[PDB]
RNA sequence: GAAGCUACCAUCUGUGGGAUUAUGACUGAACGCCUCUAAGUCAGAAUCCCGCCCAGGCGGAACGAUACGGCAGCGCCGCGGAGCCUCGGUUGGCCUCGGAUAGCCGGUCCGGGGUCCGGUGCGGAGUGCCCUUCGUCCUGGGAAACGGGGCGCGGCCGGAAAGGCGGCCGCCCCCUCGCCCGUCACGCACCGCACGUUCGUGGGGAACCUGGCGCUAAACCAUUCGUAGACGACCUGCUUC
RNA sequence: UAGCGACGUCGCUUUUUGAUCCUUCGAUGUCGGCUCUUCCUAUCAUUGUGAAGCAGAAUUCGCCAAGCGUUGGAUUGUUC
RNA sequence: GCUGCGGGAUGAACCGAACGCCGGGUUAAGGCGCCCGAUGCCGACGCUCAUCAGACCCCAGAAAAGGUGUUGGUUGAUAUA
RNA sequence: GCGGGUCGCGCCGUCGGGCCCGGGGGGCCACGCGCGCGUCCCGGGACGGCGGAGCGAGCGCACGGGGUCGGCGGCGACGU
């Protein structure tokens, strides 16, 4: 109904410190750093306060799906205020039935390579995501964790993995077999 | 020295989209683009300048290759400043997009 | 990024329609297209115009919201605008193309003098000042 | 005489209709880098369209019909052909009066060049609408040389801002020595009559 | 049974890149949760397009040779003298990229940040510039140190895309009016009248006298071959060793 | 409601047959076969997928999809 | 049929309008991105994105049914306890 | 107690009847004084026939007047 200004408000806590050249949003912190590029959204962005860094995004006019556009830009703030200050880490357990599976990391830990996968004879080398590491996990049996900074880089990459470990031409509520996302959280624990 | 004449295009005949009627012409005159801005040009005089390969002059000094035909400004035409012509004789039609001299004769300030 | 937008008692310029450059005050808003716009001291009457027809500028006043042409004159008189409005460059270009449209022949004949002279001027000066800007660098 | 066209974010049927009527009058009109033309649609349907138009072809002898150019400045060449009356000997002579380049020529690295404002994405198009690139459906559609075009583009922006630099360096130049005196002599008469 | 023509009746060879459909996902609102979608992203194929492979346009390149003999003949350069044809324009542009919920200009700091402006654009193509210049003589005021034209000469090279224009320097015979303000008097004043001023010492062809610099061919036929031929077309040979 | 689906109901197709007589009666050579080219998709198989009363196999139903295949014979002139 | 003309691209029958030959002006039915004459109006208000959009009597292809695609609207039920 | 017609009361109105009548700036296509033609009005006004009475004539004009004329002006030969 062409409604006026919508405003979603993004708190900044006190270690990151943001800096915005237009639309393209750079954030800095202890973890690296980050950036992307909202230009295609035409959303008005502003901060407010003296090393309190409130951020406001805001979004006049509009339609009804461009008020359903402007919370998205506070989610992605959101995100990548979460992945800079902490990083993001997902743990998977591999399920194997009466084949396992065995999984290698095969060059400074970018490329995943996956064998014995229900007996089948080839080799699936998986090409991960820049910018995201991969560890085979300590005690614990075949927990895979993948630990990075951009949260859409590295869930890409766990997409990558479990349709890399897709069952072709069977039940497949039978033969569950795959390497799957079980736990999504943070890098340092308890924040 | 110095040019008199204000420059305008011949852009065709009057017309409907079949027939056309070809005893008055159709100038897209440059400089005017506005309805309002085509009544200074009302009264004035238009020229069309050729050459052919006979000898053939006025008091212009000499015999020359040069031919004019003559006519004068009706009326506007439309909204984007075309303005209504019609000369002593028709137009050759070769002149589609050849400039017509729209000279400084009838001033009526 | 957005440094001006309406209020209510926001002046305004008047760019296309029947009131070629003449100051408005916008009183309020009726919805989302027009406003209600009055001039007290600008000369022109109280009256609904569109915002694509009205441009903004950086003026405000302090109006009760919807008020009277009184307090709309009162406000007007109080912050001087006709003397600020004048006292801008935005009036200066507005002036300047108004004279430009009503110039003369003997006024452009001046105009071409002077500015033959200038450019020369110029032309003299800056070919020294380069010139001995290569002189400069050239140790 | 000579109207050079810029054609970074026109739009394709607007930029095709003013340049066929003033292709009409005699201006000769030069459209360059018809690469970077934006055409208004979901360019997934762009592609759709064209690639139903490349199956539409003569079944008896492909030789005879529907040239299917690929290249973007004969896209552009061709659309303006199905606006102009060309069958007539009049639209003849105004197709050979137009020309056109994809990427920039040498005369047109050089020659200022004109922007149409009635044509601009910017002015047409509500920003949420979704657009196209004529240069990627050109690559996608059989137009083998983006990459020779792109090399020289970047070659020829980096020559401007090498030539930018030097214009700007003479203006700095000329405002200081209009920052220095006794031009004031006429310039009361100038701001009197429009400085 | 030679040579030749021939057989899935002998033998040999037959190949990858890109965007993506169906689908599966990720991030994530709408709808404070969820969601593959609403903006964004990813994987994804006997389809589609291109590569590989055939034919190359009223499509364009770079290079070679560029007509003796006895006059010739023919090119590049400077011309001037005539003469036929085709027709259009009557000041020129010498250039940032990119954005529009943003951008331009000016400036200590180690291309970025901080700072100063300007802004419905005036460091503006609604604007800029030689320019509204009829010429000349007289004669004074301001501006003026580069001249400014070039048969110039000589050097440098800037430009790859379809480049021949642009600029610098040193020398050369002249201008110290190469522009504004002012004094002074003539120039065809052709006696009211159009086709005037132009980039033009335009573009093309036939020849005529002129000085200077050079050059002294190649196709096609006749013939011969047969890797090629219905005929043409095509492959080739023809040094007096 | 995996797969079907009566009682009803709304369509599409011109590859069946029918209705009509608009075109040709100073002539459009009439069936079927042989050969040969191209097109459609309402997909039989192959590529990529989803769903099953899909354990595997073998099937069935859908979707993108006409690129490429869809034969050898006894009978009947046959289409079938 | 016996009838042209201006529109409907294209037409016998449609919509205007009926015809001697011409110069000026105005309109009808229709239309005004360019073919192609006219909106080159600083037109007014909203709706809709289509991976098969939509675009004008006659008219030259579409329904029953469904949509948390969006936009209104009706009737109820909750919310300051 | 309501309505239909009649009668009389004051107030409306650049109202109408050229109204009227006597007194106390603007408009008009409206003109023979002497005296005697009839009426009306309080010696005068207005009309038809007469007592006055449209005196004198077309002169020179000017013309938004039975569809325009100049008592306006230019330019050009031996090849157009
Ligand atoms: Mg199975
Ligand atoms: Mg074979
Ligand atoms: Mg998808
Ligand atoms: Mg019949
Ligand atoms: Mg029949
Ligand atoms: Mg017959
Ligand atoms: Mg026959
Ligand atoms: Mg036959
Ligand atoms: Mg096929
Ligand atoms: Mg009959
Ligand atoms: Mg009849
Ligand atoms: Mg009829
Ligand atoms: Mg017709
Ligand atoms: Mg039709
Ligand atoms: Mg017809
Ligand atoms: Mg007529
Ligand atoms: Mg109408
Ligand atoms: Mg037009
Ligand atoms: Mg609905």
């Amino acid at each position: 109904m062409k409604t006026i200004l919508s405003n979603q408000t993004v708190d900044i806590p006190e270690n990151v410190d943001i800096t915005l050249k237009g639309r393209t949003v750079i954030v800095k912190g202890p973890r690296g750093t980050l950036r992307r590029d909202f230009n295609h959204i035409n959303v008005e962005l502003s901060l407010l306060g003296k090393k309190k860094k409130r951020l406001r995004v805001d979004k006049w006019w509009g339609n009804r799906k461009e008020l359903a556009t402007v919370r998205t830009i506070c989610s992605h703030v959101q995100n990548m205020i979460k992945g800079v200050t902490l990083g993001f880490r997902y743990k998977m357990r591999s399920v194997y039935a009466h084949f396992p599976i065995n999984v290698v990391i095969q060059e400074n830990g970018s490329l995943v390579e996956i064998r014995n996968f229900l007996g089948e004879k080839y080799i699936r080398r998986v090409r991960m995501r820049p910018g995201v590491a991969c560890s085979v996990s300590q005690a614990q049996k075949d927990e895979l964790i993948l630990e990075g900074n951009d949260i859409e880089l590295v869930s890409n990459s766990a997409a990558l993995i479990q349709q890399a470990t897709t069952v072709k031409n069977k039940d497949i509520r039978k033969f569950l077999d795959g390497i799957y996302v079980s736990e999504k959280g943070t890098v340092q624990q308890a924040d | 020295s110095g040019r008199l004449w204000s420059k305008a295009i011949f852009a065709g005949y009057k017309r409907g989209l079949r027939n056309q009627r070809e005893h008055t012409a159709l100038l897209k005159i440059e400089g005017v683009y506005a309805r309002d801005e085509t009544e200074f040009y009302l009264g004035k005089r238009c020229a069309y300048v050729y050459k052919a390969k006979n000898n053939t002059v006025t008091p212009g000094g000499k015999p020359n290759k040069t031919r004019v035909i003559w006519g004068k400004v009706t009326r506007a035409h439309g909204n984007s400043g075309m303005v209504r012509a019609k000369f002593r004789s028709n137009l050759p039609a070769k002149a589609i997009g050849h400039r017509i001299r729209v000279m400084l004769y009838p001033s009526r300030i | 990024v957005f440094r001006r937008f309406v209020e209510v008692g926001r002046v305004a310029y008047v760019s296309f329609g029947p009131h070629a450059g003449k100051l408005v005050a916008i009183v309020d808003v009726i919805d989302q297209n027009r406003a209600l716009v009055d001039g007290p001291c600008t000369q022109v009457r109280r009256q609904a115009m569109p915002f694509k027809c009205m441009q903004l500028t950086d003026f405000i006043l302090k109006f009760p919201h919807s008020a009277h042409q009184k307090y709309v004159r009162q406000a007007w008189q109080k912050a001087d605008i006709n003397t600020k409005w004048a006292a801008t460059r935005w009036a200066k270009k507005i002036e300047a193309r108004e004279r430009k449209a009503k110039m003369t022949d003997f006024d452009r004949f001046k105009v071409m003098k002077a500015k033959k002279m200038r450019n020369r001027i110029i032309k003299n000066e800056v070919k020294k000042l380069q010139k001995a800007a290569l002189l400069k660098a050239s140790p | 005489q000579v109207l050079v066209l810029d054609g970074r974010g026109h739009l394709l049927g607007r930029l095709a209709a003013i340049v066929a009527k003033q292709v009409l009058l005699g201006r000769k009109v030069v459209v360059v880098r018809c690469e970077g033309i934006n055409i208004s649609g979901n360019f997934y349907r762009n592609k759709l369209k064209y690639l139903a138009f490349l199956r539409k072809r003569m079944n008896t002898n492909p030789s005879r019909g529907p040239y299917h150019f690929r290249a973007p400045s004969r896209i552009f060449w061709r659309t303006v052909r199905g606006m102009l009356p060309h069958k007539t000997k009049r639209g003849q002579a105004a197709l050979d009066r137009l020309k056109v380049f994809d990427g920039i020529p040498p005369p047109y690295d050089k020659k200022k060049r004109m922007v149409v404002p009635a044509a601009l994405k910017v002015v047409r198009l509500k920003p949420t609408r979704k657009f196209a690139y004529l240069g990627r459906l050109a690559h996608e559609v059989g137009w083998k040389y983006q990459a020779v075009t792109a090399t020289l583009e970047e070659k020829r922006k980096e020559k401007a801002k090498i030539h930018y630099r030097k214009k700007k360096q003479l203006m700095r130049l000329r405002k200081q020595a209009e920052k220095n005196v006794e031009k004031k002599i006429d310039k009361y008469t100038e701001v009197l009559k429009t400085h």
